[PDB]
RNA sequence: CCCAUGAACGAGGAAUUCCCAGUAAGUGCGGGUCAUAAGCUUGCGUUGAUUAAGUCCCUGCCCUUUGUACACACCGCCCGU
C-alpha cells in the first residue's frame, strides 16, 4: 500500500503550491513529479468565488492535503511555491502563506523551499491594452 | 507651465526608451518613466517562520527570499501609496525615504 | 495548546471600520523571555499580564 | 476571629500561590459580609473589571427597564434562601459550586476583520476576566430565560447562582454556547 | 470505485556512484497490468535534488537532475541529467551596480554525452573603490566570456561525464573561471550556472553499472 | 374613583431622532401662559441605568500638502446634430 520500509526516517514528497489570486492549489506529488498523492483546492473546499483564494481556504485545502499523504505513507515535504508567471504577476496570492502554514502546523515535515513561477526571458503582449485596464 | 525639469522621467541624451507594463493595470509606460520597486521578501512571512522552523527536517536550513521587481505606472502608484504627491519644494528630493 | 503568562508592555491601537479590536505586545517570563505581539479585546489595562493558550497567535498589522 | 461571613474564614483557604486570585480574592477592606455596599460600575472603564465577581454576578441581572439597577432586588435575592440553604446543607456545595460554571469558561472570543465582509471573524482573546464574565453577561442572559416565561425563577436559583461564582470546573451552557463560537471562530489561526 | 493506490508498488531511487547520498528517496508506479508494465513507466523521470541532499558537506543551491534508466530489483538507477542554481540564488547574485557576463557552450564529452554548460560570472567591486558602480567594458566583458568559454570547453570535451559531474559538484570550472579572468576584471560571483544535456549516446547497461560503483 | 364590559393583550415597512452616570428611560411636582385653565415649554426632585473610554466607514468640522478651465465659488463651469 504505501512504504513502510524503514519507520525512523522520513518518506519525501514535493508539494507544489500555486497560489495565483483567483485560487490556490495544494498538489504534493511524487518526488520526480510525474505521481501525484493528492491535489486539493481552495475552491473545493468554499462553495463561494471570492474565497477561492482566501487564506481559510488554502489551510483547509493544506490540512486534507496532508492527511491524505499522512494515510498514504508520506511523511516530509519539499516545497515548489509558484505564482501565475508568465507576463502575468509574480507575487504568490493570498493563499500560499496559509497553506504553507497549514502543511507545517498538521503533523508535516518541510524539506526544501523554492520558488518556481514561470519567469519568461521575455514575453508576449499582457491581457491588458496600451492603457491597461480601467477598473 | 512646467512641473518637473525632468518631465517625470529619467530620460536625458536619448530619444526612446522601451516601454514595460505597469503590474497592477499592464499600461505600457516608459521603463525610464515607470517607478520601480525592488522587493526582497522571505518566502515564509514572520508569523509563521517559528512553525516553518520546528517543522524542517534540516537543522539551520535559512528560508529562501523572494525577488520581485515591480513596474508601476503613475496613477497605480499613486493609488496604492507607494509614492505620495509633495509641496513644490519637497518635489526636488530625490533622496530615497530613510524608512 | 500551553499556558504562559505574560506582561503587557505597549498599547498599540484599534482597528476596523468604525474600531473594534485592541492591540497590545506581550513579552513572556518563563519561556527564554521575547517579544510577541497579539491583537486582543476588552479592558486589558496598562501592563497587566495577558494569558497565552497558544503561543502562535499573532497580530496581523494594518 | 477574622473569619470571613459568619461561617467562612480567610485562614484555611490557602493556595501556596500569590498568581491565582483573580477569582476570589479576599486579603483587605474589600472583603464584604453582604454585597450591598452602593458604588457605580459606569463611572470609568476598568472599574466594572475591578468589580466583585460576586456583585457582577447578581447585579447584572438589572435588565428590562423595569427591574434596572434595584440593589434591594439583587441583596433579597441572595439574602432569601440562601439563609436556609447555609442551615439546610451543612455539607461541602464547593464540588458543583466551583466545578461547573468557574471552569466552564471559553477560550477565546473574535474580532471584526478589515473593513467589509460579515462571513466569519478573526479569534482573539483577553486576559480571562472579559472573556470569562462576557460568558457571565450571555449567562445572565441565559439564566433569565431559564426563568423568563419559565418555571424556575429569580430569588431561588442560589445553587446555580453560587456554581455561577465560586472556582474552576466545567459544565455551562451559555458556556458551550461561546464554546461553539470559540471554535468556528478559532478554524482561522 | 477502485482505489488505484492500492495497486501501486514503491520504488527506490538511487543516485550514481558520484555522491556520497546513494539512496534520494523513493517514487510510485502501478504495478505491471497487460499492455502497461512498471518498468516502463519509470524510464524517464527526472529527479531535481539540492546537491547538500547528495554530498553531506556541499551548498545547498545547487540541484543535480537525475533521470532513471533502468529499474532492477525494484531500484531505480540515474544518471546525471542536468544541473541548476536555485531561483533565490541566481536572483540573489544580480544586483544593479555590476556588470553580469554569461556564456554558454555545446561541448560533447568523451563517451558521446553531448551538454550545454552555462556560466554567470559577475563584476566585483573593489575593497577600496569610491565609485559606486563597477563596469567592464565591451571588449572586457568580450574578453571574459571567450575565456569562459574557452575554460568550459577545455574542462568538459577531454573528460568523460563521470568527471565533468566530479568537477560540476565544487565547481571547480566557476572557480578556475574566477581565477583566469581576474586580470581582465575581477569578478566575484562565477559559477556554472546551468547544465543541460541535448543528445545522449545509445544506452549502455554496462555503463550504468559502472557507473552506480 | 369605583361594576372587573376583554383590545395584534409579552422588542416593531422603507426611513431615521436623542443620548456616555445620577446619561437614557420611567415618574410625579412647580413656574410661564392663566379664570387653581397644559397634551407645550421652562425648571425640580424620585427610581435608576444595558452599552462605550473607540473610529474616521456614513454625515460633517479643523491646524497641512496638492490639483483646478471654479470666484454668483461644484446647486460651479462646461461639450455635443
Amino acid at each position: 500500500l504505501g512504504p513502510q520500509v524503514a519507520e525512523g526516517e522520513n518518506v519525501f514528497g514535493v508539494c507544489h503550491i500555486f497560489a495565483s489570486f483567483n485560487d490556490t492549489f495544494v498538489h504534493v506529488t511524487d518526488l520526480s513529479g510525474k505521481e501525484t498523492i493528492c491535489r486539493v483546492t481552495g475552491g473545493m473546499k468554499v462553495k463561494a468565488d471570492r474565497d477561492e483564494s482566501s487564506p481559510y481556504a488554502a489551510m483547509l485545502a493544506a490540512q486534507d492535503v496532508a492527511q491524505r499523504c499522512k494515510e498514504l505513507g508520506i511523511t516530509a515535504l519539499h516545497i515548489k511555491l509558484r505564482a501565475t508567471g508568465g507576463n502575468r504577476t509574480k507575487t504568490p496570492g493570498p493563499g500560499a502563506q496559509s497553506a504553507l502554514r497549514a502543511l507545517a502546523r498538521s503533523g508535516m515535515k518541510i524539506g526544501r523551499i523554492e520558488d518556481v513561477t514561470p519567469i519568461p526571458s521575455d514575453s508576449t503582449r499582457r491581457k491588458g491594452g496600451r492603457r491597461g485596464r480601467r477598473l | 507651465t512646467k512641473k518637473r525639469r525632468n518631465n517625470g522621467r529619467a530620460k536625458k541624451g536619448r530619444g526612446h526608451v522601451q516601454p514595460i507594463r505597469c503590474t497592477n493595470c499592464a499600461r505600457c509606460v516608459p521603463k525610464d518613466k515607470a517607478i520601480k520597486k525592488f522587493v526582497i521578501r522571505n518566502i515564509v512571512e514572520a508569523a509563521a517562520v517559528r512553525d516553518i522552523s520546528e517543522a524542517s527536517v534540516f537543522d539551520a536550513y535559512v528560508l529562501p527570499k523572494l525577488y520581485v521587481k515591480l513596474h508601476y505606472c503613475v496613477s497605480c502608484v499613486i493609488h496604492s501609496k507607494v509614492v505620495r504627491n509633495r509641496s513644490r519644494e519637497a518635489r526636488k528630493d530625490r533622496t530615497p525615504p530613510p524608512r | 495548546q500551553p499556558i504562559k503568562l505574560a506582561r503587557v508592555t505597549k498599547v498599540l491601537g484599534r482597528t476596523g471600520s468604525q474600531g473594534q479590536c485592541t492591540q497590545v505586545r506581550v513579552e513572556f517570563m518563563d519561556d527564554t523571555s521575547r517579544s510577541i505581539i497579539r491583537n486582543v479585546k476588552g479592558p486589558v489595562r496598562e501592563g497587566d499580564v495577558l494569558t497565552l493558550l497558544e503561543s502562535e497567535r499573532e497580530a496581523r498589522r494594518l | 476571629d477574622i473569619k470571613l461571613f459568619g461561617k467562612w474564614s480567610t485562614d484555611d483557604v490557602q493556595i501556596n500561590d500569590i498568581s491565582l486570585q483573580d477569582y476570589i480574592a479576599v486579603k483587605e477592606k474589600y472583603a464584604k459580609y453582604l454585597p450591598h455596599s452602593a458604588g457605580r460600575y459606569a463611572a470609568k472603564r476598568f472599574r466594572k473589571a475591578q468589580c466583585p465577581i460576586v456583585e457582577r454576578l447578581t447585579n447584572s441581572m438589572m435588565m428590562h427597564g423595569r427591574n434596572n439597577g434595584k440593589k434591594l432586588m439583587t441583596v433579597r435575592i441572595v439574602k432569601h434562601a440562601f439563609e436556609i440553604i447555609h442551615l439546610l446543607t451543612g455539607e461541602n456545595p464547593l464540588q458543583v459550586l466551583v466545578n461547573a460554571i468557574i471552569n466552564s469558561g471559553p477560550r477565546e472570543d473574535s474580532t471584526r476583520i478589515g473593513r467589509a465582509g460579515t462571513v466569519r471573524r478573526q479569534a482573539v482573546d483577553v486576559s480571562p476576566l472579559r472573556r470569562v464574565n462576557q460568558a457571565i453577561w450571555l449567562l445572565c442572559t441565559g439564566a433569565r430565560e431559564a426563568a423568563f416565561r419559565n418555571i424556575k425563577t429569580i430569588a431561588e436559583c442560589l445553587a446555580d447562582e453560587l456554581i455561577n461564582a465560586a472556582k474552576g470546573s466545567s459544565n455551562s451552557y451559555a458556556i458551550k454556547k461561546k464554546d461553539e463560537l470559540e471554535r468556528v471562530a478559532k478554524s482561522n489561526r | 470505485v477502485v482505489d488505484p493506490f492500492s495497486k501501486k508498488d514503491w520504488y527506490d531511487v538511487k543516485a550514481p556512484a558520484m555522491f556520497n547520498i546513494r539512496n534520494i528517496g523513493k517514487t510510485l508506479v502501478t504495478r505491471t497490468q497487460g499492455t502497461k508494465i512498471a518498468s516502463d513507466g519509470l524510464k524517464g523521470r527526472v529527479f531535481e535534488v539540492s546537491l547538500a541532499d547528495l554530498q553531506n558537506d556541499e551548498v545547498a543551491f545547487r540541484k543535480f537532475k537525475l533521470i532513471t534508466e533502468d529499474v532492477q530489483g525494484k531500484n531505480c538507477l540515474t544518471n546525471f541529467h542536468g544541473m541548476d542554481l536555485t531561483r533565490d540564488k541566481m536572483c540573489s547574485m544580480v544586483k544593479k551596480w555590476q556588470t553580469m557576463i554569461e556564456a554558454h557552450v555545446d561541448v560533447k564529452t568523451t563517451d558521446g554525452y553531448l551538454l550545454r554548460l552555462f556560466c554567470v560570472g559577475f563584476t566585483k567591486k573593489r575593497n577600496n573603490q569610491i565609485r559606486k558602480t563597477s563596469y567592464a567594458q565591451h571588449q572586457q566583458v568580450r574578453q571574459i566570456r571567450k575565456k569562459m568559454m574557452e575554460i568550459m570547453t577545455r574542462e568538459v570535451q577531454t573528460n568523460d561525464l563521470k568527471e565533468v559531474v566530479n568537477k560540476l559538484i565544487p565547481d571547480s570550472i566557476g572557480k578556475d573561471i574566477e581565477k583566469a579572468c581576474q586580470s581582465i576584471y575581477p569578478l566575484h560571483d562565477v559559477f556554472v550556472r546551468k547544465v543541460k544535456m541535448l543528445k545522449k549516446p545509445k544506452f549502455e547497461l554496462g555503463k550504468l553499472m559502472e557507473l552506480h560503483g
